């Protein structure tokens, strides 16, 4: 078997480990993990598995090993401008993404397969999201680990946009895909959007764009507020956050 | 989840009278507290949401008060239709969580059991089995020991009790004890005895029969 | 909705499944949630779950996720709450209710009339009627008690008269209890006169619709 996307991550082993036992070590709140667990628990989710037949359930040991709880009023969602994000929640410490959690931590950045009957990881190709299967090792880690998240999530979650992309809410991100459909009214309240300029000076209100209006819309329907704000200065943004009541602002 | 503990679990109070009831939350629930009255064959009623803020059509009688952890339902004066169980719902923290309910029931004066026993009947022993019923009729309070004693030993754990809904005329209770035995063992003893204890009862009362002496 | 009106009674072997259905009268309001609430014979109230009717999405109690699927259609103004793989412990009446959809109005404004669904490896099986016959052990004074012991019937309910209606003074019909084989028993019984036993007939007419069981027992003195 020969697929279109790039392989599994060079030393993803070594990276999954190191990364268990570093965050562990940051967050004593998860000493109790055993990384060796969570390392045996991840790779049996798709060793020896044809990459596109992987499901919820072939993550649910390792979910259970990563089970945290994480202030549920001081949530940040993103879609497509994954880096500011967590330069925010670098600054506002309090503050977490899905990528400030064990298991978005240990997966961030990496790709990762194996291959039908063998024992071994595939560092040679794994199946594309777009040419190859939607439903591949990779979608199905986030799509689970995500939906945790965004359910968990309370009062008043924020999430940060690209006001530079073609599409600035798109329903193919996590966030569009899973994450918005799976905030309760229960426990949220509002949904604040950031949509940070990005590129070129903007003046123009970028909250009036249609994929706002869409996104509006799909959270109108779920019985909880939405509030919008542009960011037209993100670096000037983030040096208020860290020093607030000081400079410019 | 919030646990929520109401008290007491049953609250004995005269028509005109005022109940007190109380809810208690395991954490906060600020005043996220809602009530409800349930009567027998009917859905909960909302009585009270906010801890205090009566729902639209509730009588001024009803008040709601408390935040927090300690909450109370006051009834000013009790009227016939406000005898019910009575539900708090904290709505702070999902999941929602109920507490437990107390029963409000019509306080009246003492009223003695008429006590009946019954043997059982010739169509049952034709079944291979021999149920004993006694009957405490119209009594008031609803504590009652019924004893069976077959041939004077005191015989346990072959007793089945059942109470009827307090009475809408006179607020008084009936229960039924019904002793089930195999034929063979209701052969193996003679007389048949249910011993009544109840507070309108200077001594206890005892209703019995001799197995086929009818 | 301004009334939610509920299925009937269901009964359901363990292992099977149950769908009731909650009707709205006026539709599903804007902003308005149909939550599920089942409450065990004697026992208190339990949230199970709910449905944004608009968008047709669930939310379930931790308890419940994975066994139960709650569902509304717009198009008929009908809730539905399917639980599957039915255990004894489920025995309960069901109640859909309304609440405001929004954070911080979670409380239950209206309610349907409530769903018994009884889960019982039992078999539908109709009741033996065996009088509770008077006697002097029976006769305090003027006042003799006389009934029916209806025993060893599956599922709920029975009805009991007596005298066809024209006897309701004094009558008092017991509760049933579940017995450990899965059977419920009850007992009607009614105060009289003494002096009405020689002269005064007494028939218990028993219906177990379920069964299709219509049974009449004259109850004779013992002396
Ligand atoms: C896919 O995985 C399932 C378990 O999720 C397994 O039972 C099945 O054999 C696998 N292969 C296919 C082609 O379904
Ligand atoms: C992107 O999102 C839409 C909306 O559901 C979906 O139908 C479409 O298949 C997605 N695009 C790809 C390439 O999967
Ligand atoms: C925003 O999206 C653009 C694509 O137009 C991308 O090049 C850029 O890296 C994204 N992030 C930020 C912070 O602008």
């Amino acid at each position: 078997q020969q697929w279109s996307g790039p392989g599994t991550t060079k030393r993803f082993p070594e990276t999954v480990l190191a990364r268990c036992v570093k965050y562990t070590e940051i967050h004593p709140e998860m000493r109790h993990v055993d990384c060796q667990s969570v390392w045996d628990a991840f790779k049996g989710a798709f060793i020896s598995k044809h990459p596109c037949n992987i499901t919820e359930e072939d993550y649910q040991p390792l979910m259970k090993l990563g089970t945290q709880t994480v202030p549920c009023n001081k949530i940040l969602l993103w879609s497509r401008i994954k880096d500011l994000a967590h330069q925010f929640t670098q600054v506002q410490r309090d503050m977490f993404t899905l990528e400030d959690t064990l298991l978005g931590y240990l997966a961030d950045d990496l790709t990762w397969c194996g291959e039908f009957n063998t024992s071994k990881i595939n560092y040679q190709s794994c199946p594309d999201w777009r040419k190859d299967c939607s439903n591949n090792p990779v979608s199905v880690f986030w799509k689970t680990v995500s939906r945790r998240f965004a359910e968990a999530a309370c009062d008043v979650v924020h999430v940060m946009l690209n006001g530079s992309r073609s599409k600035i809410f798109d329903k193919n991100s996590t966030f569009g895909s899973v994450e918005v459909h799976n905030l309760q009214p229960e426990k949220v309240q509002t949904l604040e959007a950031w949509v940070i300029h990005g590129g070129r000076e903007d003046s123009r209100d970028l909250c009036q764009d249609p994929t706002i209006k869409e996104l509006e819309s799909i959270i109108s329907k779920r019985n909880i507020q939405f509030s919008c704000k542009n960011i037209y200065r993100p670096d000037k943004f983030l040096q208020c956050v860290k020093n607030p009541e000081d400079s410019s602002c | 989840e919030i646990v929520m503990t109401q008290s007491p679990a049953t609250l004995s109070v005269s028509p005109g009278e005022r109940a007190t009831l109380s809810c208690r939350a395991s954490q906060s629930v600020s005043s996220n507290l809602a009530w409800y009255q349930q009567k027998p064959g009917q859905a909960p009623r909302l009585l009270i949401y906010g801890a205090s803020t009566r729902a639209t059509g509730i009588p001024a009688r009803f008040s709601g008060s408390g935040s927090g952890t300690e909450f109370t339902l006051t009834i000013s004066s009790l009227q016939s239709e406000d005898f019910a169980v009575y539900y708090c719902q904290q709505y702070n923290n999902w999941p929602w969580t109920f507490g437990q309910g107390t029963k409000v029931e019509i306080k009246r004066t003492v009223a003695a059991p008429s006590v009946f026993i019954f043997p059982p009947s010739d169509e049952q022993l034709k079944s291979g089995t021999a149920s004993v019923v006694c009957l405490l009729n119209n009594f008031y309070p609803r504590e009652a020991k019924v004893q069976w004693k077959v041939d004077n030993a005191l015989q346990s754990g072959n007793s089945q009790e059942s109470v009827t809904e307090q009475d809408s005329k006179d607020s008084t209770y009936s229960l039924s004890s019904t002793l089930t035995l195999s034929k063979a063992d209701y052969e193996k003893h003679k007389v048949y005895a249910c011993e009544v204890t109840h507070q309108g009862l200077s001594s206890p009362v005892t209703k019995s029969f001799n197995r086929g002496e009818c | 909705q301004v009334q939610l009106v509920q299925s009937g009674a269901e009964v359901k072997k363990p292992g099977s499944s149950v769908k009731v259905s909650c009707k709205a009268s006026g539709g599903f309001f804007s902003h308005y949630i149909i939550n599920w609430v089942r409450q065990a014979p004697g026992q208190g109230l339990e949230w199970m779950g709910r449905v944004i009717p608009v968008i047709d999405d669930a939310y379930y109690a931790q308890k419940f996720q994975g066994r139960v699927t709650i569902t509304a259609d717009e198009s008929t103004s009908t809730a539905y709450m399917e639980l599957s793989s039915l255990r004894s412990e489920d025995t309960a009446v069901y109640y859909c209710a309304r609440s405001r959809g929004y954070y911080g109005s979670f409380y239950f404004d209206i309610w349907g009339q409530g769903t018994l669904v009884t889960v019982s490896s039992a078999s539908t099986k109709g009741p033996s009627v065996f009088p509770l016959a008077p006697s002097s052990k029976s006769t305090s004074g003027g006042t003799a008690a006389l009934g029916c012991l209806v025993k060893d019937y599956f599922p709920e309910p029975v009805t009991v008269s007596w005298n066809s209606g024209a006897l309701t003074s004094g009558v008092h019909t017991f509760p049933a209890v579940l017995q450990s084989s899965g059977l419920y028993s009850l007992s009607s019984v009614v105060t009289v006169p003494s002096s009405s036993l020689g002269t005064q007939t007494y028939i218990c007419n028993v219906n177990h619709k379920p069964s299709n069981t219509k049974v009449d027992k004259k109850v004779e003195p013992k002396s």
